[PDB]
DNA sequence: ACAGGGAAATGGTTATGTCTGCTTATCGGTAGAGTG
RNA sequence: AUCGAGAGGU
DNA sequence: CACTCTACCGATAAGCAGACATACCTCTCGACCCTGT
């Protein structure tokens, strides 16, 4: 069972195999992120085909603290649920918490009740843990204070948090921004804009975080919280007609469809001569040996020797089983296994006796006739889906 | 069924998931489906008669 | 880089017409003709609603 | 499951003790142990509704509506 | 290491590998199986480092040392050391400067056993 | 454990599939009925008898397992 | 030095050797264990595998899909080889160089012996690289030397253990037969 | 028709332009009918073999997705597991790691 | 005529029901404790 | 190659 | 032993925005703007 968790900055730093930070626009198309583009080279892995490219992540040095937008409720409840704890190592009963919606940003508010009187020396733990910025009712709570109060966790708090159903991680403050690989290539434009904003703000930093810096520590948060946050192989579809002069388990197939699609089967000892007399007359298309595939087109002057390790796919002939899929119908009876029949026309022959299990009239309906590939799938379709 | 972002973030903040064998994982992660031919029964080979 | 015919495209070239506009953009079109006779699977219809597929 | 009782994949919960009537009559039905029925009952309940509502039948409209009503009842409801 | 993990002594690999090389004739005579490359190397190593001939007598005479509070690691050390002098055991483990004055007697016992056998 | 002692169709399909896949991997047949064109017929004639080399191991929802040989089980 | 370890392994066995008599199946599975074990070199946590002596328990085999082969999970006990820090080991030297010698300690073939810690032996150039000291002692091929390991280093590309020896000391001499 | 050929550059699936080759998409009705019939082998076959197939790796000790394979904390890639995972789940975990949610793939083998 | 940043607005306001869910006023309903 | 829209057989 | 007076939990509506167009599959026909050197 897969388990979800939060991405802490240390985990992003460990996952990031590159040591250099991404600061320039041209660094997004470098070589250590795989080969999803049409032109370029790789330095990390070097898998030349796109089917082997998995992608490599990255990180951006971001020294500014940003709150997690969609996890403000989790922090709210985790801060409201804890009992009153004085000393975190190893008058505060009426404390309340609220939020302010300032330009879309969800900032936490530590507001005191109006019935209580304000005292400059109260909450000495907040004073020793951080400097009091706002001496009024509006106090901007910086994420550093939250990280500092949440860094040292006692045993009882750990037990109660593991019992309630949550767990705090070092990922609420985004310090290392994970950058997705180039497998995807407006998101790129927003990434470029936010990169320009963060580099401008970093160039506009001088000293510790004060009011003169907090006045410029706003647009970043607003830009963060404003806009920053299957097919199948085998297939066949054609018009179906009526044919009541054949068995119920027999269904027709055109020439080109039977010529294109094949049926995979492993080489056995009981059919040593049959496979040879089928492969010498050039009816098969290709054959796979180990991890490489060899075609059966014109150009081979050497005889195709039989080997149990070399798998072959035989063209569908009388003796193959297939199941069909109809327009959506509640009944599972619509899916059925029928033997294939060879003919010269291009349409499919369906007897009128199969109209009650299905729902397709001969008025122009379309079906989806599939092909089993594995021999286990062959047994499954011949035993379960059979009439 | 509904907007995937809210349920995904809820599962992320929950961080508690048990080992279950429903349709989830069998059709999205490649796990063997636990109904039909892939139900709870094994095929250990016996050496006594062979 | 040239346009290659896809699956259901085949025929005998019946007309090749080439032309340009005032903006200096050369155009060109090739028309391919196929003649067909009713074959199994082709839908027919009358003046009164009934509609069916040739089956034999 | 193999025990003959209807089991659930989550928390190993039991829904029914045996799938199949145990009256005086006896028939060897196609229902076996390792066979899913919840999906089968889902399709077999969605089929009749479809017909009743695809046709414009007003007699079947009342019948379909009652079935629709029983399929929308909720734990919390008001007036 | 598992619960049934014990360090092997000397000349047991000699005997076992001599048995394997005796079987090697029929093993190579059968074209179904190929000969490994590690057996002959290990047997050359054990013939270059063979010192004892009987495991049972040396085991029964060293068992009192196992009772004296000696584990099997240093047992293998003194077995593959052919230990007998005080300088040899000093150069083997330099951390015995404080306990040589009591460990000299097991060294004399080992010398006597090696001289007897 | 099981009083009915009836083989389900799903286990039958599984064992026929694995028997065909085994006989299709350069392995001789237990019965002397070689010469077929498809491995499905070989697997069917093999399961039609009682001599089957492998058996099935059922699982219990309580968290245990019970063995049941194919020799004592009967097939329809 | 040689440690007895019990470890589970999923051995692959085809079905062309399936017969009624069981001793043939036992010989087949044994020779398949041997041919599968004589293909790798060693491991990082366990060490050099030497051989297998006795089988403990036989386990029932499971079938694999898409390939038609049965896998036998068998519990067996085997012999391994591992060298530890500070464990003095006897080795024979084969190749001599300018900066050190290439001594052979059983299967390991990359035990490095640094020359900077060689106070008494001096290098003599010529066809045969040799080291001679005041005690009239030589270290060459077929000659065993007693060294003390000070460290071990692993290599993932060669699958070998790089051990560095030490020769500094007082009155160091070769072993004398009695 | 379709035996093999090009796929989608994003989802690694057969394209919708069925003029040449291509290939239809597996619908929910097909999966519903398959689970109703009680089939698991051919379902996984059509879901992995004929569809987008790939590979995945993680440390036995660590609980993160390892990109051959290398995890940085436990440098010893000697303890890795290779399990068959389709490309859809790979894109999903990639997108979740891009958003900021890590995945703990609990694997027995 | 092309590289680089991320903008460019025009006021306007009479024209799917029907619902689930989330967040605010409104109504009582207490429940004490100043008095008595 | 990509996106969106429109027109279709079920 | 009766009175009044405001702190606290409910029930309330009561207002507030959203949210939604079964599914398999076919074909053709156009797709960001203002400004500086
Ligand atoms: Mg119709």
């Amino acid at each position: 069972g897969i388990t979800f968790a939060l991405a802490s900055h240390h985990e992003i730093c460990i996952q990031s195999i590159s040591e250099s930070a991404i600061n320039h626009p041209s660094q997004l198309t470098n070589a250590f992120l795989g080969l999803p583009l049409e032109f370029g080279k790789c330095e990390s892995c070097g898998a030349t085909e796109p089917d082997k490219c998995e992608g490599h992540f990255g990180y951006i040095q971001l020294p500014v603290p940003i709150y997690h937008p969609a996890h403000v409720n989790e922090l709210k409840q985790m801060l409201s649920l804890l009992c009153l704890k004085c000393l975190k190592i190893k008058e505060a009963s009426q404390i309340s918490i609220k939020d302010r919606a300032s330009d879309g940003a969800s900032y936490l508010e530590l507001k005191l009740p109006s019935r209580s009187r304000l005292q400059p020396g109260c909450w000495n733990f907040l004073e020793r843990y951080g400097y009091r910025y706002g001496s009024d009712y509006t106090r901007p709570l910086l994420a550093r204070e939250v990280k500092e109060i949440l860094r040292r966790i006692p045993e009882e708090s750990r037990k109660k948090l593991t019992a309630k159903g949550h767990i705090p991680q070092e990922g609420y403050i985004l310090e290392y921004l994970p950058v997705p690989p180039n497998c995807l290539s407006p998101s790129r434009i927003e990434l470029k804009d936010v990169l320009k904003k963060v580099i401008a703000i970093k160039s506009s930093r001088s000293g510790e975080t004060n009011f003169e810096s907090h006045k410029a520590e706003a647009s970043e948060m607003f830009r963060v919280v404003d806009t920053y946050l299957k097919g199948s192989g085998f297939s066949s579809r054609s018009v179906i007609t009526g044919d009541a002069y054949r068995h119920v388990n027999e269904v027709g197939i055109p020439i080109e469809i039977a010529q294109r699609i094949t049926f995979e089967e492993r080489v056995s000892v009981h059919n040593r001569g049959y496979l040879q007399k089928l492969v010498d007359d050039k009816l098969c298309l290709s054959y796979t040996q180990g991890s490489t595939t060899y075609s059966l087109r014109d150009g081979s002057k050497g005889h195709t020797e039989l080997k149990p390790g070399q798998v072959v796919h035989r063209r569908v002939m009388d003796g193959d089983v297939v199941f069909i899929n109809r327009p959506p119908t509640t009944h599972k009876h619509s899916l059925q296994a029928l033997r294939v029949y060879v003919h010269e026309d291009n349409t499919v022959k369906i007897n009128p006796l199969m109209c009650s299990p299905l729902s397709a009239d001969f008025d122009g309906d379309c079906v989806h006739l599939f092909y089993p590939q594995s021999l286990s799938a062959k047994a499954e379709v011949m035993e379960l889906f059979s009439v | 069924l509904i907007a995937p972002r809210k349920c995904f973030e809820k599962a992320a903040e929950k961080c508690h998931t048990d080992s279950l064998s429903t349709v989830v994982g069998s059709c999205s992660w490649g796990k063997r489906v636990d109904v039909g031919t892939g139900s709870q029964f094994e095929l250990l080979w016996n050496q006594k008669e062979t | 880089h040239s346009i290659k015919l896809k699956h259901t495209e085949r025929g005998i070239v019946q007309k090749v017409v080439l032309s340009s506009n005032d903006e200096g953009k050369n155009f060109a079109a090739v028309s391919l003709r196929q003649v067909r006779s009713p074959c199994l699977g082709d839908k027919f219809s009358s003046m009164h609603g009934q509609k069916g597929v040739l089956g034999y | 499951t193999n025990d003959g009782t209807v089991r659930n994949t989550c928390s190993n919960s039991v829904i029914q003790f045996k799938y199949g009537v145990d009256s005086e009559r006896g028939h060897q039905g196609l229902f076996e142990a390792g066979e899913p029925v919840g999906v089968l009952a889902a399709t077999a309940m969605s089929n009749p509704a479809y017909k009743a509502v695809l046709d414009s039948s007003p007699n079947s409209n009342s019948s379909w509506e009652l079935m629709k009503e029983v399929l929308l009842c909720k734990v919390n409801f008001q007036n | 290491l598992p619960e049934n993990a014990e360090c092997m002594m000397d000349c047991e690999a000699f005997q076992i590998l001599d048995g394997i090389k005796g079987q090697l004739v029929g093993l190579s005579e059968d074209p179904s199986i190929k000969i490994p490359v590690s057996y002959d190397r290990a047997l050359a190593y054990v013939e270059s480092c063979v010192h004892y001939t009987n495991p049972q007598s040396v085991r029964k005479v060293l068992e009192p040392l196992k009772t004296y509070g000696i584990s099997d690691g240093e047992m293998c050390v003194i077995a593959n050391a052919s230990s007998e002098s005080v300088d040899e055991v000093l150069a083997f483990i330099p951390s015995l400067k404080t306990k040589k004055e009591v460990i000299n007697q097991p060294l004399q016992d080992a010398l006597e056993e090696l001289s007897k056998l | 454990r099981k009083t009915s002692k009836f083989m389900t169709k799903y286990e039958r399909a599984r064992i026929l599939g694995t028997r065909a896949l085994q006989i299709s991997m350069n392995a001789p047949v237990m019965v002397e009925l070689e010469g077929e064109t498809d491995p499905l017929e070989i697997a069917m004639k093999e399961l039609r008898q009682r001599k089957i080399p492998f058996t099935i191991r059922r699982y219990l929802p309580d968290g245990s397992f019970e063995e049941w040989g194919v020799d004592e089980l009967i097939v329809e | 030095m040689f440690l007895k370890v019990q470890l589970p392994w999923n051995v692959m066995i085809p079905a062309e050797n399936m017969d009624a008599k069981g001793l043939m199946l036992k010989r087949a599975i044994l020779v398949e264990l041997l041919e599968a074990f004589a293909s790798k070199k060693a491991t990082k946590e366990l060490g050099y595998y030497v051989a297998v002596t006795t089988l403990d328990k036989i386990g029932e085999g499971k079938i694999r899909e898409h390939t038609g082969e049965v896998l036998f999970p068998v519990m067996f006990s085997g012999m391994t080889f591992k060298i530890f820090k500070g464990e003095i080991i006897h080795g024979v030297v084969h190749k001599v160089l300018k900066h050190g010698v290439f001594m052979r300690c059983g299967p390991i073939e990359n035990v490095y012996l640094s020359y900077t810690k060689m106070p008494d032996y001096k290098y003599i150039p010529g066809e045969n690289p040799i080291f001679m000291n005041e005690k009239t002692s030589r270290i060459q091929v077929e000659t065993t030397v007693r060294v003390v390991v000070i460290g071990i280093k692993w290599m993932e590309v060669e699958r070998e253990f790089q051990a560095l020896a030490s020769l500094e000391g007082d009155y160091l001499g070769p072993l004398s037969e009695e | 028709f379709r035996n093999t050929g090009p796929v989608h550059p994003l989802t690694r699936q057969p394209v919708a332009d069925r003029k040449r080759f291509g290939g239809i998409k597996f619908g929910e009705m097909e999966r519903d009918c398959l689970i109703a019939h009680g089939a698991s082998a051919n379902l996984h076959e059509r879901l992995f073999t004929l569809s987008d197939s790939s590979q995945m790796h993680i440390c036995r000790k660590c609980k993160t997705y390892a990109n051959g394979p290398y995890c940085r904390v436990c440098v010893s890639s000697d303890h890795v597991v290779r399990v068959y995972v389709p490309y859809g789940a790979k894109l999903l975990c990639q997108e979740l790691f891009s958003m900021g949610i890590t995945l703990n793939f609990d694997t027995k083998l």
